């Protein structure tokens, strides 16, 4: 079994920033199987990245997955604000698929 | 045993079916050679030739059955990543489609042939 | 692609619970359907999941033995039935369905997402 692992456990960033997520696993994902999510508070979860850094259509160019083996990174370059979400990757290389803990980025307002 | 070898068989066995079917063309149209064109007789080659393609693509449907069975099995195996079936199903679809079409083509042909 | 999830549903421990999640639009029979599950304010959990086409069906081992996935060809709708509930297995559970490149080649990550279904485990 495959305990995938996210750090740091929280982010504070204000819009405009560069924010660098990190997923890293016990063992090897097999044949770099790894995800990264957005799920928004209420909602859904919503694909990111995949086979570590395969950006799907519509998902905006400033997400980007990167690393092999047992250490991943998603970086998002230039914070908007609706990107205040938590984070998961996920290991879908063998039969027994395990997410991340989470991460979690707060954005700011002006006060 | 691997997913890949399960495309592998697919593929040989897609192939087999169809140049099995292109070879019984071959022959017939030598036996064809023989006889006087008629109305009727080329009513009777183009049924022959149809029935047979048909033949052709069963035998084709078949191996894809085989195989989704094949990937199938191999879901109850910790061994191999059920992640990585789908794939395989995708694969063999893929491969159909492959063969029906140049069983299409062969038959097309053929069937040009008998009525030019 | 659009999958759509049965409606809440407030159970009793020791009850069973189906939850139902129809592919409307998209290829079905072909493609790997997994279930999800996230309990109040923690993490994303995977449970299981099935390839309708043969019901090709792979279940966390922590589930083994209460979990039970199958898929309605005709009607685009894949199932999950959780037996025996504690209060533990109160969650949202979403069916989540693999991605395709560009019918194109699957993927693996859940591209498509249902809108999850509460389900609470209440000994109230």
């Amino acid at each position: 079994e495959i305990v995938l692992t996210q750090s740091p456990g929280t982010q504070s960033l204000s819009p405009g920033e560069r924010a660098t997520l990190s997923c890293r696993a016990s063992q090897s994902v097999g044949n770099n199987k790894l995800a990264w999510y957005q799920q928004r508070p209420g909602q859904a979860p919503r694909l990111l990245i995949y086979g570590a850094s395969s950006r799907p259509s519509g998902v905006a160019d400033r997400f980007s997955g990167s690393g092999s083996g047992t250490d991943f990174t998603l970086t998002i370059s230039r914070l908007e604000p609706e990107d205040f979400a938590v984070y998961y990757c996920q290991q879908y290389g063998q039969s027994l698929s395990t997410f991340g803990q989470g991460t979690k980025v707060e954005v700011k307002l002006v006060p | 045993g691997s997913i890949s070898d399960i495309r592998k068989d697919a593929e040989v066995r897609m192939d087999k079916a169809v140049e099995a079917f292109k070879n019984k063309l071959d022959k017939f149209k030598a036996a064809v050679r023989k006889v006087f064109p008629t109305e009727e007789r080329i009513k009777d080659w183009l049924k022959i030739v149809r029935g047979e393609a048909e033949q052709a693509r069963v035998a084709v449907r078949n191996v894809g059955r085989d195989a989704n069975d094949k990937a199938a099995a191999l879901g109850k195996d910790k061994e191999i990543n059920w992640f990585d079936i789908s794939q395989s199903l995708w694969d063999v679809q893929k491969l159909t489609d492959a063969a029906i079409k140049k069983i299409e083509a062969a038959l097309a042909d053929m069937e040009a042939w008998l009525t030019q | 692609v659009q999958l759509v999830q049965s409606g809440a549903e407030v159970k009793r421990p020791g009850s069973s619970v189906t939850v139902s999640c129809k592919a409307s639009g998209g290829s079905f029979s072909t493609y790997a359907l997994s279930w999800v599950r996230q309990a109040p304010g923690r993490g994303l959990e995977w449970m299981g999941g099935v390839i309708p086409l043969l019901t090709i069906t792979n279940y966390a081992p922590r589930f083994q033995g209460r979990i039970t996935i199958t898929a309605d060809r005709s009607t685009s709708t894949a199932y999950l039935e959780l037996n025996s509930l504690r209060p533990e297995d109160t969650a949202v559970y979403y069916c989540a369905r693999e991605g395709t490149t560009g019918l194109g080649k699957p993927i693996g990550a859940f591209a498509h997402w249902g809108q999850g279904t509460l389900v609470t485990v209440s000994s109230l």
